[PDB]
RNA sequence: AAAAAAAAAAAA
RNA sequence: GCCCUUCGGGGCAUUUGGUCAAUUUGAAACGAUACAGAGAAGAUUAGCAUGGCCCCUGCACUAAGGAUGACACGCUACUCAAAGAGACGCUA
RNA sequence: AGCUCUCUUUGCCUUUUGGCUUAGAUCAAGUGUAGUA
């Protein structure tokens, strides 16, 4: 060990330093920026596959900012619909912004039974794991509130009439004084405030 | 002999070998020096054995 | 060598040759030129004009 | 092969608009107001 | 030459041995026939071939319908719908 | 039937 | 030098060494000093990458750091026209 | 009819927003007077 250490210090020493040119692996602190770098890649060559032969192709980026704006727009639960954006180009950036979405669900949830299971002690991870399954819960209540817009109120008038009238006859049968509205010549105002 | 040649090849010549193995630096050091002569765990592994 | 299949440097060249009057350059130019790409027809066009 | 021949309406066809960022002005650009909420799908919605 | 500093490690190759498969060749006429009578035999084992008390209360038969979850399983490719997502979702958000 | 460097302290 | 000898003669052993010792004029590196002062469209800032005639520390040329190490922020004619009038005038 | 002048129109993109994450993360502030000459 010790030797093959001083070899490769004398190396350094005598012939100098190869920084550049060698394949840095995907450690867990660039696995992020990997998976952007791979997408956009992607993201483009399906642009340059999609492409006409003749239309202009050096406004292109563009789309990979389309792409961003849809990603954000995801994060957010706006719904992302640009006017006037071709259909094959629309469709790419749906494509992959929807493997994103699933690559970022499957993170936060490994991210969670990880905390669950006290395997993790850095507390950014924890606080990207709560913002993630804060996003997640307000799509999913988002939802909720729409369907119930939609679908109506799921209590049908049969049962919120049986639950209305149990109420009445049990406060009816406990000779219940319903609370009045604080007057102003109440005499506990001051102690209960 | 072979400490101090890697040493003053580097031209860390403030830093200084004793005769019993200890590398002292002989002043203070700036920023950038103590990013220069901070060795790795091959040279101070073989400087204690 | 960056841009082999540009139409546009391979115009560009060959006027940059055509303007400081070298001639016989600039007709070995758009002998490649319309070697590399026979399917560009604003190649040989300019070469025919 | 030969070019494929391409009319005004493929090239129209083609056509990428802007993105209208409602998030990012990294050149600090002041964007009119009716830019900003045109790729905004909000205003999309039936309230029924 | 070349600039890579790897140790030796695994330096014998592993080859097939006679029971593990791999390099013996045969027609693709008796792949074929191989492949259609497994199938067949997997599709003939799926066939099989070879006072009283709750008066009172005011809603009754609300759980009827509950025991149906499970029917078949149903794989649904929207990750924020399957049923893996609301399981996460109302263990670890209440 | 008995477990003991770095981030992080910044280019005449 | 020695050995052998039919005193005619013969044998054993066979070409080292990229080094002038000789520090101004065949090529080290700073620090002090003065000076400038740490990125993300108000202020304050955690970072991760990307490209290579930019590197430093490190065994790591399959870590991690060096301000997210620094660097990038510039510059910008040229695959390049067609119309239908009117018009100082040209011209049929 | 063509050539030129000015103007209009069409085409024109001519430099015509380098990425990523927990919208990366956060973010009130001194004071402010004067009976009587």
């Amino acid at each position: 060990l010790l030797e093959r250490w001083l070899g490769n210090l004398l190396s350094r020493q005598f012939e100098g330093r190869h920084s550049k040119g060698v394949a840095k692996t995907v450690t867990k602190q660039r696995v992020e920026s990997h998976f952007d770098l791979e997408l956009r890649a992607s993201v483009m060559a399906d642009l340059m596959d999609m492409m006409p032969e003749g239309i202009k192709q050096s406004k292109v980026n563009t789309v990979l900012q389309h792409l961003s704006e849809a990603w954000r727009c995801w994060k957010s639960n706006i719904p992302w619909k640009v006017p006037g954006l071709p259909a094959p180009i629309e469709n790419i950036i749906l494509r992959y912004v929807k493997a994103k979405a699933d690559w970022w669900i499957s993170v936060a949830h490994y991210n969670r039974e990880r905390i669950r299971r006290g395997a993790t002690v850095d507390k950014t991870v924890a606080k990207k794991n709560v913002g993630r399954l804060t996003r997640l819960w307000l799509k999913a209540e988002q939802e909720r509130q729409h369907n119930h817009m939609k679908d109506g109120p799921y209590v049908s008038s049969e049962e919120a009439v049986a639950i209305y009238t149990t109420t009445v006859h049990w406060l009816e049968a406990r000779k219940f004084s319903p609370i009045p509205f604080p007057s102003v010549s109440y005499k506990h105002d001051t102690k209960i405030l | 002999n072979m400490l101090n040649l890697l040493i003053h090849r580097k031209n860390l010549t403030y830093l200084h070998l004793d005769y019993n193995f200890n590398l002292k630096p002989v002043k203070t050091l700036t920023t950038k020096e103590r990013k220069k002569s901070r060795f790795g765990n091959a040279f101070h592994l073989m400087r204690e054995i | 060598d960056v841009h082999p299949n540009n139409t546009q440097l391979w115009i560009r060249y060959i006027e940059a040759e055509l303007k400081n009057r070298n001639i016989n350059h600039a007709r070995n130019l758009l002998d490649r030129a319309v070697t590399r790409l026979p399917r560009v027809s604003k190649l040989w066009y300019k070469y025919v004009y | 092969s030969p070019p494929r021949k391409l009319t005004a309406e493929d090239q129209e066809a083609w056509r990428i608009p802007p993105p209208v960022s409602m998030w990012k002005n990294p050149k600090g650009f002041t964007i009119p107001l009716d830019k900003r909420l045109a790729a905004d799908g909000r205003q999309l919605q039936e309230v029924q | 030459a070349y600039h890579q500093r790897l140790l030796p490690a695994y330096t014998t190759l592993k080859f097939r041995q006679p029971g593990q498969g791999g390099a013996a060749d045969k027609s693709t006429r008796d792949l074929r026939a191989e492949l259609e009578a497994a199938e067949a035999a997997h599709y003939a084992k799926l066939k099989g071939a070879p006072r009283r008390w709750d008066e009172d209360v005011v809603f009754k038969n609300q759980a009827r319908g509950t025991e149906d979850k499970g029917k078949r399983k149903e794989f649904v490719n929207d990750l924020l719908r399957s049923d893996f997502h609301k399981r996460f979702m109302s263990k670890y958000v209440r």
